[PDB]
């Protein structure tokens, strides 16, 4: 992106400052859509000494004349070349500018647009532009970034101490992973992606990308209408213990809910019989435990359910314990059909299993498990896309880390999905996830695929609920998922 | 308004 | 049809012509109720030279003055008399024609009237015929075939090699087997069928029709007021086992759910506690098995449960082992009331033993079970409805046969159904569809009748879910049944 | 404006790069807004070699990759070094440009963006452009113009042999008299004034304007709640004959429906009689005549009844001989009241009458009075504001010259009105005007406000006809009068 | 319903 | 959809 | 209208 600008200035050779204009109009017409008319306003126009602020005195520029006020605030010691070009044009057209923050001049003014920084953003604010940011924040005025609220980092979306909480974000060209990872996210309110004038072929080469409607669309499995449950796909699901005889139900009817034809669940009887308790369309196997939990001597039943299967799931509900390790090594080392790994098969893996299996794997950690799983601490892992990355890639898998912002990668391409809400943040969740995707591979998607579908499905599903939020749960997020499809098309 | 005026 | 034609020609005296100008202004008809005011279209009408071009000659005469352009491409090498016959008006009226297909003609074109081949299409289209079919369905045009799309043989609904891909076919009097069975009914798009001016006699005197609203309106029992669940019948369903404890339930409830009075299930403990959990207007009678399967050791107590039944249903979920086998056979030997025979009581049935029963039986495959129940591949049974209705006539049966289309016959009687989605084409569709059969026979519809009825709704509840139909499961599908009676009323 | 795009460039500092790259985009804005999302659509940009040309580059690089296809055809020698620059970014984005116009070419697009000449026009579009524009006129697809339709002289609005009739015009900065005048107005379709970042001194800047809503708006007199007929003034209208009964009651309500206080007609007897029978709150004074003609036997009572009057409108059915020549100049030369002249009073007036006189006065011609009055042709005299102007200026007065677009000017300010349609075409019309004219006189608007006012309520009132215009006469439009200006406000 | 049934 | 993407 | 005309 920053090689974005550059490549179309230097090899396409769009003058710079027509870069720049456009930026500075697009976010005055961002503004207008979503303020209406803005004749009424007066603006404080916040301007660093870098292209951010240089974008900020083309909206000052552009707003000159057509709002009751405009005022700059330039912040910044020196100022870039383009910066400068753009300062010297606001002046030539009548615009006010002064040097010196004066806490009270939120008073006289209705907008912020804020342009300090923004993907030149290097370590720390603080001092003055420290005071300013907070300043802003504590003032219930209408907040307008340019590119990137000033703070967030555009590569992470961390806060560098402090940083511009927005009404609306303006970007150009693509988003930033700081408009997508939080907290940047959370700070940026709405987001519009303004096209600027680069080449289409430029902006379609970026390696990571947002989960779009669009993109799910395209992966969903056709239903031709001579089918039967064959044609749709059979998935296995190797879950449940003593302890959890829930999991297993929502993985199989998460499986189920997108489409798969065939769900067997494998379950410690009793447990076993819970499933089909509630929901009888699934076929619930009884597997004879010593102790109520899967251990070596249930790992040829096992082997013999799965010879007939096109996916196996396996981790919900588990449970953490050594007759779960020894067998959910065996089980994987010797399974060849496509595995979704989960939860307490997370746990208790040993990854060299994964290097040494021909077959292919998704894995559906949340932070905590990924943490145990790479032996590093839960802020070192959450939201690193790069050591997400390096781990798919390693070991020749697909892994989905589920957060807020969930990232699906195998080591090449990277997806964000940017769907759900803190109904999902309650346990059982995750165990539907596991079954949609193993549903998708077993229609036929690939595992990077079936995992993009089901995390922007899943997540959808959540926003769909039509109460608040924090009351949802795992069973009425099952009912929501065909609507979330339904809904997609 | 901004842009346009017809 | 074939024989229809001639009949009206050569007994009741229609001139073949007045028939062949019946036809073309139909399609004509049809094409302007489907796409508004036919003024603003440019046709291209491509016509073989067989009656089937004749009739798209016809067409092309009948739009001449009225719509924006007109060509014909003629692509046979010889004429029949009425083919010949109507090409010559086509020029008189002042008609263009040509011979040779070039690629780009479709640019100068807005719809394409197919009257390459109907019902006399033998064998396969290759060669110049192939080239044509391909360009017109790459196309994105708006395609009309008439009586059938160039390429599906009527008697089957096969593809010889290609076949054009309609929006709409106009069928001529009744509709042929082809637009019925798939592939060909998918290639058929929306269908009409015109009244031509055949004798309402000869078309009713057709052996093969398809299920109609008015069909099943007519076949649904009465429900007297003065009445109790005695009135409705007693249902006794023999399934289930330790490895399918869901199927049972399904039955049960497809029993109730269309109108039945009582319905007993037989299932081996503690499964049969599975189905009152969830439906517990359901009795769920415990049977004591050795392993979780029925053996012999259960037979006289299911003869002693059929003794005061109307109908016993048997197989889903019962598991394919030597225990059921014995079991099923000496049950089946012994019951003197009609029974319905699904699933794996399929899968182990002895078919001497349907040939030396008094009583009547459905038989209700998929073609997975039609194959292994006749020793013949997949692929030799899917759409044989010749094979079914030998089946059925031999062994004094129903046959049921299962498949987006599904096939009902009792030998003399062949009826299909074409209500239904992909969301039934899921485990458990089939084990509801058992019980709504064993329901209607209940309530005192024949066999043959319980059948019609029944494939009709459970295909018409499944259309009626509202969302995604690949979300289906089939306890929706439970719901939404006395919604397609309702809705049928 | 020529001048315009000089001074902020020379001075304000704004690169010409950056004011091609705005209105560029902000044409494509504008198809967008009107066509919906641009996307489904194949566009023909259409470049001649001036800056004009070098628009369109920048519209159509900015459509490639958004639009289903793009082409470029190139019509000029040379190129201006703006227009090169934009044909060098055009290609290195990908863009396909052709030199040579296949008459054909329209088959293969939706629209047309035709940027051959702008404000650059110089003299006739004869050969290849002729043939062009003619091809893109025959060939009903969506045209849209740069700046100006290409061939539409931008100082005049006269087309030069020919011109492109455009769907829209997106025109810089501000209209050009060519988008106003006819028949450049008429070939412009629906215009759009975009704005591409010229300084709002310099847009304000300009000699003339169209009457706009805002303007009228607030140039409507306050109506305070304490007041009397008295404080909204007093009109007198000398007017009508024996062969012009109708013209003063036309008139004199065209003052009332305005909201004057009072008017007092003056006309021959009996023909007064006819005013109050229709509309008895006029009062209307019987003047004795030899002949059913206004002469200087009349003088001294008509200057009694003007002392007592706030303006004096003369002229509407005068008549055009030697008797209303020697008292409409001997009255208008010792009338010290404003007056609107109009009519047969224009007819027979000595223009040296207007520079002796001290009171100021309207004059209200259509383009055969203006003729007659300056002693040249019609062709001449129509659309011609520098002739207006220097008419005005020279005579301290203000002219109105009447037409589809109206001019009015005072020799310093000029103003357009484009309120109206064919029903105002149409005897009796103009009548209405004049009164509506003196009416706002009368209540203390100046002759230029009053004027100004006046043409764009009577053209509004005109369009507020509920049925078809051709049918529109006078007597309906005095109804719709107070109808516009409740729509005004 | 006379010409067409669907 | 030409500038913005939400 | 392509059948009949009222
Ligand atoms: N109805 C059922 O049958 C259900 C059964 N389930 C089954 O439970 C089993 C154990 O699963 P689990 O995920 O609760 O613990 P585990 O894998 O041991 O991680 C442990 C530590 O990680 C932390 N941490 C936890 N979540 C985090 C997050 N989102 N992001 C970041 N950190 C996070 C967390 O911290 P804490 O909450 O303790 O502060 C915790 O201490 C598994 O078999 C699953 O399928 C569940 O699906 C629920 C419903
Ligand atoms: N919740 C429960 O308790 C449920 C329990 N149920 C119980 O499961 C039992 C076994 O039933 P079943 O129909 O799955 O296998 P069966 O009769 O052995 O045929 C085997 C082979 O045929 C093939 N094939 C399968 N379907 C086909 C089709 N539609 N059209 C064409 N071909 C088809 C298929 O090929 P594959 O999918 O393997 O490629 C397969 O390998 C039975 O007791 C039933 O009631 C089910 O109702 C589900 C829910
Ligand atoms: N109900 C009544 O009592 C009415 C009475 N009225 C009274 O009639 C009187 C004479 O008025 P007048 O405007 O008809 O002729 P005048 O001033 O001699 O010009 C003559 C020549 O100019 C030409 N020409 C005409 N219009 C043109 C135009 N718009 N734009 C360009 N050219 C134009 C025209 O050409 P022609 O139509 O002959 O081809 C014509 O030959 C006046 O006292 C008026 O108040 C009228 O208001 C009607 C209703
Ligand atoms: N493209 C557009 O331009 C922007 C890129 O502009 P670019 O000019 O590259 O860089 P930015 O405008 O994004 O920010 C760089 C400016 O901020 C200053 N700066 C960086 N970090 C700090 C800090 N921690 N505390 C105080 N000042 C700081 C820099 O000064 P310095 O480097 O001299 O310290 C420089 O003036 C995009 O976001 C987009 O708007
Ligand atoms: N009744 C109406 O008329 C139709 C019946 O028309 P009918 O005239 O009976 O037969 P059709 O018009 O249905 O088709 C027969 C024509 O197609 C040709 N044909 C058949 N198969 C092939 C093939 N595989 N490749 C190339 N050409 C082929 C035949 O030529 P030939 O037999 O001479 O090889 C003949 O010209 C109905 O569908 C309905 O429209
Ligand atoms: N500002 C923007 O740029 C435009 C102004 O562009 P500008 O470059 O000033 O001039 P234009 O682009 O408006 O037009 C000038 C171009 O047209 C050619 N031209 C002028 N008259 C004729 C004619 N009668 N026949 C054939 N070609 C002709 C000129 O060639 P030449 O002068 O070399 O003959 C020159 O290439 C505005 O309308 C607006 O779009
Ligand atoms: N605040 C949030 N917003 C959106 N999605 C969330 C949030 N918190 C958690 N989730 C989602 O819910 C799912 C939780 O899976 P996890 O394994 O944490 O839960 P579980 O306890 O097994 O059920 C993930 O896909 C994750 O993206
Ligand atoms: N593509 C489809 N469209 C419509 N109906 C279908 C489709 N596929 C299957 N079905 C229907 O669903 C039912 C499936 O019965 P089957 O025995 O295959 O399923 P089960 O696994 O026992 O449940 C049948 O009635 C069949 O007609
Ligand atoms: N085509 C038109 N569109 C709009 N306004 C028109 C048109 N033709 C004439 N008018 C208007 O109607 C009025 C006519 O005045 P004029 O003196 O021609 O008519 P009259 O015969 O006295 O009545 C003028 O204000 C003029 O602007
Ligand atoms: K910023
Ligand atoms: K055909
Ligand atoms: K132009
Ligand atoms: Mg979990
Ligand atoms: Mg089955
Ligand atoms: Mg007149």
């Amino acid at each position: 992106m920053k090689e974005i600008d550059e490549l179309t200035i230097k090899e396409y050779g769009v003058d710079s400052r027509i870069l720049m204009e456009r930026a500075g109009i697009s976010v005055v017409l961002a503004m207008e859509e979503e303020l209406g008319n803005l004749s009424d306003y007066r603006f404080l126009v916040l301007c660093g000494g870098g292209n951010n602020g240089g974008d900020g005195f083309v909206v000052a520029r552009n707003l000159l004349g057509v709002v009751k006020d405009v005022l700059v605030v330039f912040l910044g010691k020196k100022k870039t070349p383009d910066c400068e070009y753009n300062y010297g044009l606001y002046k030539k057209f009548g615009g006010k500018v002064v040097e010196q923050f004066e806490p009270s001049i939120l008073n006289e003014f209705d907008v912020v647009v804020d342009a300090i920084f923004g993907t030149g953003l290097r370590g720390e604010i603080t001092g003055e532009y420290a005071e300013i940011i907070n300043l802003v924040n504590k003032s219930g005025k209408v907040v307008v970034s340019v590119d990137v609220p000033s703070g967030i980092d555009s590569n992470t979306g961390k806060v560098l101490r402090t940083a511009v909480k927005a009404d609306l974000t303006v970007t150009f060209g693509v988003p930033k992973i700081g408009h997508i990872l939080f907290p940047g996210r959370d700070l940026t309110g709405k987001l519009k992606v303004a096209n600027i004038g680069h080449p289409v072929h430029l902006i379609n080469s970026i390696n990571r990308y947002v989960i779009t409607r669009e993109m799910v669309r395209s992966l969903l499995p056709e239903r031709p209408r001579d089918s039967h449950k064959g044609t749709y796909g059979k998935v296995l699901i190797i879950a449940g213990s003593r302890l959890y005889s829930g999991a297993p139900v929502l993985s199989g009817m998460g499986s189920l809910k997108v489409g798969t034809g065939l769900v067997k669940l494998a379950v410690p009887f009793p447990q076993n019989l819970i499933a089909t308790s509630r929901f009888p369309e699934l076929i619930s196997v009884p597997i004879d435990t010593e102790k109520g939990f899967f251990s070596l001597q249930n790992l040829q039943e096992c082997l013999e359910l799965s010879k007939d299967v096109d996916v196996v799931a396996i981790g919900p509900g588990l449970g953490n314990n050594e007759h779960v390790r020894e067998f959910v090594n065996e089980f994987l080392k010797t399974l060849e059909k496509p595995a979704v790994i989960d939860a307490d098969a997370i746990n208790v893996l040993d990854t060299s299993v994964l290097k040494e299996r021909k077959s292919p794997a998704v894995l559906t950690p949340h932070p905590g498990e990924m943490a145990r799983l790479v032996k590093k601490t839960v802020g070192d892992v959450k939201y690193n896309y790069e050591l997400a990355e390096e781990f798919a890639k390693e070991n020749d898998c697909v892994l989905v880390l589920k957060s807020a912002t969930t990232i699906v990668t195998d080591g090449e391409k990277t997806l964000f999905n940017i769907t759900g809400n803190t109904g999902l943040s309650k346990g059982g969740s995750g165990d539907v996830l596991t079954g949609m995707i193993a549903g998708f591979i077993a229609q036929g998607l690939s595992p990077l695929e079936a995992s993009t579908v089901s995390v922007y499905l899943h997540g959808f599903a959540a926003e769909l609920f039509e109460q608040d939020e924090r009351g949802l749960t795992a069973s009425e997020l099952l009912r929501l998922i065909p609507e979330a499809i339904r809904r997609l098309k | 308004a901004w842009l346009f005026e017809a």
